[PDB]
DNA sequence: ATCGATGTATATATCTGACACGTGCCTGGAGACTAGGGAGTAATCCCCTTGGCGGTTAAAACGCGGGGGACAGCGCGTACGTGCGTTTAAGCGGTGCTAGAGCTGTCTACGACCAATTGAGCGGCCTCGGCACCGGGATTCTGAT
DNA sequence: ATCAGAATCCCGGTGCCGAGGCCGCTCAATTGGTCGTAGACAGCTCTAGCACCGCTTAAACGCACGTACGCGCTGTCCCCCGCGTTTTAACCGCCAAGGGGATTACTCCCTAGTCTCCAGGCACGTGTCAGATATATACATCGAT
């Protein structure tokens, strides 16, 4: 059972999407409030594509999943199938 | 002339509102209300299960479609309650004729 | 010896990374943490590599934009420092939180 | 010829699921429709009635009344988190709002 | 013409109240003007859509609902 | 002296007695005349069914209300109390409006 | 079936008649297919529901317009609306 | 001798491949004869414009394969296609090289 | 200004794998013919939208005083950016194997379809009670003392 | 703490109009039977996901240090609030007209369905060239003086 992975995100990689955002300055706490935001989005993503999965009676999570989960909240992505 | 027929779900909104609060009324805007909410809840439903049977190649919305668009529609605690209800529905439909 | 002015190694950083298409979590702990995530809502999943790519670029952008409105409401607040009550502030216009 | 008996009796529902059933077919959802989906489908419809209209009963008892007028549904839906999030995008005419005010603006001694 | 400014001062700070607003500034007025005539403009021009679509001369609450529809806001009570 | 209320008494009033109430806050003819002056610009000759323009009305001052809402606490997060129209701004974009 | 279905050619064919001399990537090739299926299939819903609010049974060249009309931002509507209607008359004079 | 659907029309996107995606998509029990040639003409369209935009940025980047890159920077440097698309996200994208005047060096 | 550090762009050369083209096939699209039903069109009716008049009253507009809040300036201290040495694990490349996705074949249960029946559901009519409007006393709450 | 005044809450009375119930009707759901087909299940293949080992090296991490920025405090002035007075136009009611929205009936043409065929598009294969990588270098920008 894969524990404590949510400190995987390390502290450079919000540095580095932050950058990305255009943030030039980051207090300390960001981090930790950024690892809660990205648990809680995976959580609903993971959660939807699991059911999509789920109901084709399959085991493996297709990249179809994740699209289909991503196209139900709105965040349609482009890149791994239509 | 007649006015031709406008369905609705006023009736059955009504029954459940007798058998939830047996008393208690409901107004001719907030009846108006629920119809539209039972309306925009069955096109969500509804669509999810046609896309659900649509990406699996498959022809036909069962049970197990309207499920699993409840489990992504609906939150947890509702899509729980409304499954065990939907499930129980049906079994006590299939026990019966 | 010689050392930048504070801020301007940051200017770099987002000149380079708003430049670049490259992810920015690596990919093994985000995968790890999708497996984490997943083994609560069915236990032996399985993953595509595909599935945990398109589920890392979705995070990423997400993240990113987030960080973009969080910086916006941070400049509001006549800040540069981006707090984490910005990302409160910027989840709860954008109607999840 | 055996005596008509209602497909909502044999759910044991009130909503009716034959109307689910020609609403579903020509809806234009799929070609073939189950037998147990609309069944399915009007029992879950049953139950968030229930449930909105349970919670707008009990906003129209604490508001001393015996209808329910588009604010108790407002209150009812804006006062449940799982409610309020299935109806987030949704706008409940006459509705009002949640009596609010931010902490800050309250008076200070 | 002057119906934009129909929209008057005291309506602007009566739906700023509802919203919990304590204090407002002097140009909130014509921001929030501006920001109803965008919102209007939109709604209004799908709802024509949908009207000029069904052959109609007459602007239906139907049309109004499928147009806030397809926007994503969805209003309840007025048919649908 | 006549007596007056502290600035700032009144408008808390004014909050709670619209947050309580569910009426209309905008005029019903000028919102009107200003559909259809809007309208004018995609059709002419229209016609407007009356629920069609009260329909517009309740998602108009529900949105508007929202947006007060988003204003205010993007307001209240700058320190400050009344909104200005950057307040706005910042709550249309975050909302991706803009 | 092995076979799957993908707008890959007619993109390329779109790509040689715009831009004669620039490739595309296998990425951005799947992203132009997915944006493709995307696009038909928010019109295809929108002239669907167009079609069931006014009691019809059948999508036509008035549903699409309109569904363009929709969901396309108005330059790109006004500039598709008037092709489509050009590319509905050739296919109608030449039958 | 058959002559193709979308030589008729003009287009290069498929009438026949749209035709059978609208029948066999649930959309309505009938489908126009004119509905499959004008969705192609306005599919093609928005490949044309996407495809013309990516292929500036990618001359502008002096390459000549579009990218992911180049689509991103061809929808979201436009207006309209990024009002079309403002709830995509585009793979392997990016963002556009924007920075706030206030965060630059006084 | 200025020069030095310093990261980053730019120009060229090797490689490499992924993209652009060919081929064979097969299955999906085109021509042709059919029925049938959905949509187009025309007449009708009535309802519901538009337009006008009048009053009247509540709300909007305007003026004004002032207070409190926005905003600018300043000081400080601490938290964050930058750099550097260490360590840690991500990445890449090869290899294994087996679970499970995916495809095919078969057949039976199940849903479309259709005709006859009828009773549930809808439109219309009527009435009474919940609620709304009015008014007046009670309570709350605010601000000046 | 006190107290007066303004606003709101509450309590009771009267009315009114819309919700609730009843009844006729009609058409949409039910029942019973038939038939095609789709999806449930078995079985076979073979792809790719998982697991592992090893090496490398670039990223993460811990820490030192300085300083820029967040934050608290203070003063000022301006501009929004709150209230009194005037004006105006929103609203209610009432009436008139007409136009267009909904309905029905008739027709016809437009699309599904089937058949027959054939060519386009899609796995497989291949080769070659654009871009990735590596290296040296030039160049502009940042920084301390």
């Amino acid at each position: 059972v894969l524990r404590d992975n949510i400190q995987g995100i390390t502290k450079p990689a919000i540095r580095r999407l932050a950058r990305r955002g255009g943030v030039k300055r980051i207090s300390g706490l960001i981090y930790e409030e950024t690892r809660g935001v990205l648990k809680v989005f995976l959580e609903n993503v993971i959660r939807d594509a699991v059911t999509y999965t789920e109901h084709a009676k399959r085991k493996t999570v297709t990249a179809m999943d994740v699209v289909y989960a991503l196209k139900r909240q709105g965040r349609t992505l482009y890149g791994f199938g239509g | 002339r007649r006015k031709t027929r406008k369905e609705s779900y006023a009736i059955y909104v009504y029954k459940v509102l007798k058998q939830v609060h047996p008393d208690t009324g409901i107004s001719s805007k907030a009846m108006s209300i629920m119809n539209s909410f039972v309306n925009d809840v069955f096109e969500r439903i509804a669509g999810e299960a046609s896309r659900l049977a649509h990406y699996n190649k498959r022809s036909t919305i069962t049970s197990r479609e309207i499920q699993t668009a409840v489990r992504l529609l609906l939150p947890g605690e509702l899509a729980k309650h409304a499954v065990s209800e939907g499930t129980k529905a049906v079994t006590k439909y299939t026990s019966a004729k | 010896p010689h050392r930048y002015r504070p801020g301007t190694v940051a200017l770099r950083e987002i000149r380079r990374y708003q430049k670049s298409t490259e992810l920015l979590i690596r990919k093994l702990p985000f995968q790890r943490l999708v497996r984490e995530i997943a083994q609560d809502f069915k236990t032996d999943l399985r993953f595509q590599s595909s599935a945990v790519m398109a589920l890392q670029e979705a995070s990423e952008a997400y993240l990113v934009a987030l960080f973009e409105d969080t910086n916006l409401c941070a400049i509001h607040a006549k800040r540069v420092t981006i707090m984490p009550k910005d990302i409160q502030l910027a989840r709860r216009i954008r109607g999840e939180r | 010829r055996a005596k008509a008996k209602t497909r909502s009796s044999r759910a044991g529902l009130q909503f009716p699921v034959g109307r689910v059933h020609r609403l579903l077919r020509k809806g234009n959802y799929a070609e073939r429709v189950g037998a147990g989906a609309p069944v399915y489908l009007a029992a879950v419809l049953e139950y968030l009635t229930a449930e909105i209209l349970e919670l707008a009963g009990n906003a129209a008892r604490d508001n001393k009344k015996t209808r329910i007028i588009p604010r108790h549904l407002q209150l009812a839906v804006r006062n449940d988190e799982e409610l309020n999030k299935l109806l987030g995008r949704v706008t409940i005419a006459q509705g009002g709002v949640l009596p609010n005010i931010q902490s800050v603006l309250l008076p200070k001694k």
